[PDB]
């Protein structure tokens, strides 16, 4: 039950973040929600129908989603 | 009151829909559905209290959810009615629920954005005023991210499960419930999220009217599940932390109970279900 580590890197021009908080992931410094199932997937308020392995994919997940809309605060 | 498929529905039918959509819409009663369908798919956790998504009262709460949608459509048009989607077998981009006099169809490419029907950005009508970040216009992408809608041979091995849900009672569970939800299996519910794409694969899906109709899709098939296994019933059936019992209310109405909710035809039939 520890949660995943954090990660930082630059996806298709925006940065994405996450960390333990229980984790946290944030696109160009907007909080982003995300929540993990039971089985250890993950998904996003922007893909919330669809399990995606980690944090970081689900944070991909959200860039791809957005086409380079800003994230408003949740 | 009868749900009906909406391949089916008149054009008058289609017209009176659409508009008491747009009216509930117009006056800011619709956002608020949209808003309390994000709050809790923000708050039902696996591990914590959940009450709308990924447990048994998944179905009793869009049950009801439902039931408060089309009482407010009524409340505008009284002869309208929630229709249903079987995206079983109206599963291409060519339905005629997806044409210009209904819900209009995909996506352009580049951003998403619906371009036709009467929920188009273009047309003044549907503002995107509960979101998740700076798009204000509908957004679709139908079979994008998912390249087929459920089958129906997939959707009888669902009905065919005996157990309404299992112990954990969430997206881990094996049994009926979580089987159409589609957290586990062939992936019934979610999996039409997906393949919609746009608000429709988001915390704040029901911004697209499709999501009725999707829902009342859901809710045809736990009556046809009914049907198929009469010796089967709700569970959990008391004493269960963190999960809707059969005789607990439910948020956000706190009055009623899924065991008021079992029966639709206390509230609506639909234009044929199948017998037993
Ligand atoms: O549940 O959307
Ligand atoms: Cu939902
Ligand atoms: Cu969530
Ligand atoms: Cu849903
Ligand atoms: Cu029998």
């Amino acid at each position: 039950p520890a949660a995943p580590e954090s990660f930082d890197e630059v996806y298709k021009g925006r940065r994405i973040q996450g960390r333990p908080a229980g984790y946290e992931v944030f696109v160009d410094g907007v909080q982003l929600h995300v929540m993990r199932n039971a089985d250890g997937s993950w998904i996003s308020v922007v893909s919330h129908y669809d399990p995606v392995p980690t944090p970081r994919a689900a944070a991909r997940a959200a860039v791809d989603e957005l086409q380079g809309a800003p994230l408003l605060p949740f | 009151t009868v749900r009906k498929n909406q391949a089916t529905l008149t054009a008058d039918e289609k017209r009176r829909f659409v508009a008491a959509v747009l009216e509930l819409k117009r006056s800011g009663r619709y956002d608020e559905f949209v808003r309390t369908h994000n709050e809790f798919i923000m708050s039902d956790t696996d591990s914590g209290e959940r009450t709308g998504h990924r447990s048994p009262s998944f179905l009793p709460w869009h049950r009801r959810f439902l039931l408060d949608f089309e009482q407010a459509l009524q409340s505008v048009d009284s002869s309208v009615t929630l229709p249903y989607w079987d995206w079983s077998a109206d599963r291409t981009v060519r339905a005629s629920l997806w044409a210009p006099d209904f819900l209009g169809g995909t996506g352009r490419s580049t951003d998403g954005r619906v371009m036709d029907g009467p929920f188009a950005a273009s047309t003044g009508n549907w503002p995107i005023n509960v979101r998740v970040d700076s798009r204000t216009y509908l957004r679709r992408s139908l079979g994008g991210s998912v390249a087929e809608l459920p089958t129906r041979a997939e959707v009888e091995s669902v009905l065919a499960i005996s157990a309404y849900d299992l112990p954990p009672y969430n997206s881990a569970s094996e049994g009926f419930r979580n089987h159409l939800e589609g957290w586990r299996g062939v992936n019934l519910h979610n999996r039409v999220h997906v393949w919609v794409g746009g608000q429709m694969a988001t915390g704040v899906s029901p911004n697209d009217p499709v999501f009725w109709l999707h829902h009342a899709y859901v809710d045809k098939l736990w009556a046809e599940w009914q049907r198929r296994h009469p010796d089967s019933a709700y569970v959990p059936t008391g004493g269960t932390p963190d999960v809707v019992d059969l005789n607990e209310t439910m948020k956000p109405w706190n009055t009623v109970r899924p065991a008021d909710l079992l029966d639709h035809t206390a509230y609506y039939t639909f234009d044929a279900l199948e017998h037993h």
